[PDB]
RNA sequence: CGGAGCCUCGGUUGGCCUCGGAUAGCCGGUCCCCCGCCGGGGUCCGGUGCGGAGAGCCCUUCGUCCCGGGAAACGGGGCGGCCGGAAAGGGGGCCGCCCUCUCGCCCGUCACGCACCGCACGUUCGUGGGGAACCUGGCGCUAAACCAUUCGUAGACGACC
RNA sequence: UGGAAUGCGAGUGCCUAGUGGGCCACUUUUGGUAAGCAGAACUGGCGCUGCGGGAUGAACCGAACGCCGGGUUAAGGCGCC
RNA sequence: GGGCCCGGGGGGCCACGCGUCCCCCGCGAGCGCACGGGGUCGGCGGCGAUGUCGGCUACCCACCCGACCCGUCUUGAAAC
């Protein structure tokens, strides 16, 4: 998989193909974050052959639809468990963001995963997304928005329209 | 009077890194440096205008040493505002880096 | 006509590729204050690189080339040569219509400077980073001349105070002329904000 | 490009001079008029792709233009050489020129500075691009 | 040495993206880079917005951290930002600039005969002046 | 792109959409008249 | 220093005549206060998504006629003198004149000009650079280099003294 | 009811040149410390083959070639060259 | 929802002769416009006998991009 742009959230939901010994096999759901829908059932049926006897022949995708954020004007704090593999082991990580959507969240795991830990995201299993609340977050990162009187500056704007005009009179000012 | 056609720069011809299509040139034009701004600019007139030694036939004149190679706007190339033109001839390669008139007929304003 | 540039606060490889692609495209540019131009990291890790620069030479005849220029405008020149196909005429066209000078001399002393803002240290490089001078990383590897051409640009800076106070002068009485002549001028003064042209 | 516009020629002895629009002839071309008393323009047909139509509009709603300027009127006629030929102004053009003068030049001096705006050419200068500024 | 600072109920003007040109107040803070933003009197959904693509303004609106979009409105109309706006000069010099952009070529000429007989008559003043404070230094 | 061109291949074609163009504008022309309506009722 | 032209070479198609700089800070007024050979600091007051803004400024060209209203009258145009500039030096400003105009700008009045009958290389910088000549006036100049000879502080020959 | 899908016109006979030094890569693989070493399997290449990209390069990546115009792409790229 | 969108009590139909038997209950005329088996104008302008018009290619020159010397043996040649 690839973490191509900002990455869904989908419900996805399997079963074993009815047989003569089991006409009504148990259901199966998983929480899946992908670019599409089409990768978000490939997904599904790499995660359910690792914790069953199945996959995609012997199986069938029952319900794959996009779970939409319940709060998306609503500043939140997630906590992320995933496991990973580097060069040279597995590890178990617990990570935390804010963010308005579950999705923006993972997505911003996968750019993280990538960026401190040149993770690809094909070894990357984001195992839970949790909401969870200002008391309960750890990361000193995240709980520094804890603060309902929170305040701060722009210190050193550097100007981003450094080619219009490319030539100029006057020297630009970083300060406002 | 004055001036009436806008100002443009022959920056060299269509190419890849190490193949070279003479018949198309890439023009840029002064002011105009993103791709959203050289809509008003395609299918304008655009002259190549030079000095020989030998005298010519001028249109509503008498003979001089002025000559010109016609063409025009054909589409915007890139993100910055370069456009290519057509001419009746390839130009010149000494024109690289030279004036090349566009002119604001043909009018869709 | 021209397009004058000041080297100082600029970082060099931003101008010179901002200013190669210029002259290619027919425009004459001149630079002024080379040795106000600056490098991004520390002084020091700089000079090293003119050293191993210096060592470069025909081991067989050292006069045939490598050519190390220690003026700052110079390597400022030979730098935007490097981003020049120079050995063909088109570009050796271009690199004639470039002059680079340390300080300010005559004409543009007294004349308008204009800068890049994409090549500017203050906007490329995170305050925090180290960055070297190009006049004192020429100075020591060679340059003759920074003494007097800081003597030079001391006076240079005397005379233009002096003009800046007389302009100041010019536009106070300005300000006032406007306020002299208000009522004549304040059907006209209609005209022009209707259209933003004074706000 | 609706009559009573200014228009911009592009072309001709008369590019750059800003005339008054009157209507679309039957061949398609544009009749203008400077009018002739304030740029030495005539009733002259002039092409619409070679025109800049400016949003400045006078309203000749009133106007009655004669109905035999027609296309023919304004072809050209040729002129034999064997030394040279020279065109003239035929006296029904003055008088032509005159009748529709006087109900458009009233209308234009209603519009302060709206005549002198039309005595003065048209001409790019520095910094200054088509694609940039309004007509 | 800083005076406008990133706060609950900062109004922020929107320099660039699909708002430009608008005022939006600042309703919270999700990380170093983002801000929850509404514009109730202004034309914009509440949002995530960068900082990157705002400029703080003077003026500080006074509701609680995350209030819904309600009481954003209703602590906008108590203040009059909309016409406390319009009456700074930085949105005046806005109005200039699109002033100054939509003239016509009529318009244009009219300015150039109006800014010539201006600047005649400030020049000859400003002739005057000069003048007469020679008489002094003499 | 050639309408007498489909016609030829598909001569329902011209009816369809001759429906999608009636269809279409008579759906345009209520959603202004809801909307006036609206609009006419909030200055109530 | 002060006429017609003829070749040839090209490009260009308004100008900006200048503080120094800072960037977690700037810019302009303010001399009332403090220093100095009119300049610096303080105070105070204004601006600061720079508007005393290069997102800018200046100039703007269809021409002429007649007569009005604003603007000028300390004004426009034109021969003599003194400061002044050296990093690669100023056809800027100032003072005299005997002259030369009431027009230069803005808003109007009034008509006229090849109005060449829709059409390109138009419009400058342009008395442009270089070359032969032809005139036509004034004021000025009347040299050196190399060879040859000689030298031997030099030398394969050239070169060099 | 020409008895699975899909695609495609097939069968057959004479005469026949050059070749019978190869080499390279993914994967498998023998000897060897290893080798741009020697020796095998499979497929694809280079040899016989230009062209876009890898600055440069037999074999890599893309793609295979009549002489052209317009459009769009692949692999690769978009500070300047 | 499906049944020529089953049966009964404002808007589009590639319905529109009839004698009937009854399930059920073989040729109208003209005229015209065209998104219709691949472009035409029943549209125009300038210039021309001593200095101008056209002349691909060819002679010379310039510039931009490309471009290693052929034959040969060779797995491999621009090959030191
Ligand atoms: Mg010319
Ligand atoms: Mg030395
Ligand atoms: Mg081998
Ligand atoms: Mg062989
Ligand atoms: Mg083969
Ligand atoms: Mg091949
Ligand atoms: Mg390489
Ligand atoms: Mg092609
Ligand atoms: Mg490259
Ligand atoms: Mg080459
Ligand atoms: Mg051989
Ligand atoms: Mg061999
Ligand atoms: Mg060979
Ligand atoms: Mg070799």
């Amino acid at each position: 998989m690839k973490a191509s742009g900002t990455l869904r959230e989908y419900k996805v939901v399997g079963r074993c193909l009815p047989t003569p010994k089991c006409r009504t096999p148990p259901l199966y759901r998983m929480r899946i974050f992908a670019p599409n829908h089409v990768v978000a059932k490939s997904r599904f049926w790499y995660f359910v052959s690792q914790l069953k006897k199945m996959k995609k022949s012997s199986g069938e995708i029952v319900y794959c639809g996009q779970v939409f954020e319940k709060s998306p004007l609503r500043v939140k704090n997630f906590g992320i468990w995933l496991r990973y593999d580097s060069r040279s082991g597995t590890h178990n990580m617990y990570r935390e963001y804010r963010d308005l959507t579950t999705a923006g969240a993972v997505t911003q795991c996968y750019r993280d995963m990538g960026a401190r830990h040149r993770a690809r995201a094909h070894s990357i299993q984001i195992m839970k997304v949790e909401e969870i609340a200002a008391s309960k977050c750890r990361r000193p990162a995240v709980k520094q928005f804890h603060d309902s009187k929170i305040k701060f500056p722009l210190p050193h704007r550097v100007l981003r329209r450094q080619h219009k005009p490319r030539f100029t009179t006057k020297r630009p000012n970083t300060f406002f | 009077s004055g001036r009436l056609w806008c100002k443009a720069i022959f920056a060299g011809y269509k190419r890849g890194l190490r193949n070279q299509r003479e018949h198309t040139a890439l023009l840029k034009i002064e002011g105009v440096y993103a791709r959203d701004e050289t809509e008003f600019y395609l299918g304008k007139r655009c002259a190549y205008v030079y000095k020989a030694k030998n005298n010519t036939v001028t249109p509503g004149g008498k003979p001089n040493k002025t000559r010109v190679i016609w063409g025009k706007v054909t589409r915007a190339h890139g993100n910055s505002g370069m456009v290519r033109a057509k001419f009746r001839s390839n130009l010149p390669a000494k024109a690289i880096g030279h004036r090349i008139r566009v002119m604001l007929y043909p009018s869709r304003i | 006509q021209v397009l004058v540039l000041d080297g100082r606060g600029h970082l060099l490889g931003r101008l010179a590729a901002i200013v190669a692609k210029q002259v290619l495209l027919g425009r004459k540019v001149v630079v002024v204050r080379c040795e106000g131009i600056n490098i991004s990291g520390n002084f020091y890790r700089n000079k090293l690189k003119y050293l191993a620069f210096l060592r470069k030479r025909m081991n067989t005849n050292p006069s045939r080339g490598p050519y190390h220029f220690r003026a700052p405008s110079r390597i400022f020149w030979r730098t935007v040569r490097g981003m020049l196909p120079h050995k063909t005429k088109r570009g050796q066209a271009a690199l004639d219509r470039l002059k680079v000078f340390d300080g300010i001399p005559p004409p543009y002393d007294k004349k308008k400077r204009m800068v890049v803002p994409a090549a500017l240290k203050v906007v490329r490089l995170k305050p925090t980073r180290k960055f070297a001078y190009l006049g004192r990383l020429a100075h020591e590897v060679g340059w003759k001349y920074q003494a007097v051409t800081a003597t030079l640009e001391e006076k240079r800076k005397e005379k233009a105070k002096i003009h800046y106070r007389k302009k100041k002068q010019l536009m106070r009485l300005r300000k006032q002329a406007e306020k002299n002549v208000e009522k004549k001028i304040s059907k006209f003064t209609d005209v022009l904000k209707t259209h933003g042209l004074l706000v | 490009i609706t009559p009573g516009t200014i228009l911009i020629i592009l072309t001709g002895r008369h590019r750059g001079k800003r005339v008054v629009f009157l209507k679309q002839l039957s061949s398609g071309l544009l009749l203008v008029t400077g009018p002739l008393s304030l740029n030495r323009v005539p009733l002259r047909r002039t092409h619409q792709k070679f025109v800049i139509a400016t949003s400045t509009k006078i309203d000749i709603s009133g106007v009655k233009i004669p109905k035999h300027l027609t296309d023919a009127y304004f072809k050209k006629k040729k002129l034999r050489k064997p030394e040279k030929e020279k065109y003239e102004i035929t006296e029904q053009r003055k008088v032509d020129q005159k009748a529709v003068d006087s109900q458009i030049l009233p209308k234009i001096k209603a519009v302060p500075q709206l005549q002198g705006y039309l005595r003065s050419v048209f001409a790019l200068t520095n910094g200054v691009y088509p694609h940039k500024l309004v007509f | 040495v800083f005076r406008r600072f990133v706060e609950v109920g900062r109004v922020a003007y929107v320099s660039f993206g699909p708002h430009a040109g608008k005022l939006v107040a600042i309703v919270d803070v999700i990380d170093q880079n983002r801000a929850l933003v509404d514009g109730p009197c202004t034309r914009v959904r509440r949002q995530a917005m960068p900082f990157k693509c705002m400029q703080l303004t003077d003026f500080i609106l006074k509701f609680p951290h995350s209030a819904r979009q309600k009481y954003v409105r209703k602590a906008w109309e108590k203040a009059d930002i909309n016409t406390k706006w319009a009456a700074t000069r930085w949105a005046k010099k806005i109005e200039a600039r699109e002033r100054k952009a939509k003239m016509t070529d009529f318009d244009r000429y009219k300015v150039m005969k109006a800014k010539k007989m201006r600047n005649r008559i400030i020049k000859n003043e400003v002739k005057k002046l000069q003048r007469a404070a020679l008489l002094k230094a003499s | 792109k050639n309408l007498r061109i489909m016609l030829k291949l598909n001569p329902y074609a011209k009816t369809m959409r001759r429906n999608t163009i009636l269809r279409q504008a008579r759906n345009h022309k209520l959603r202004v008249e809801r909307a006036a309506a609206a609009l006419a009722a909030k200055s109530d």
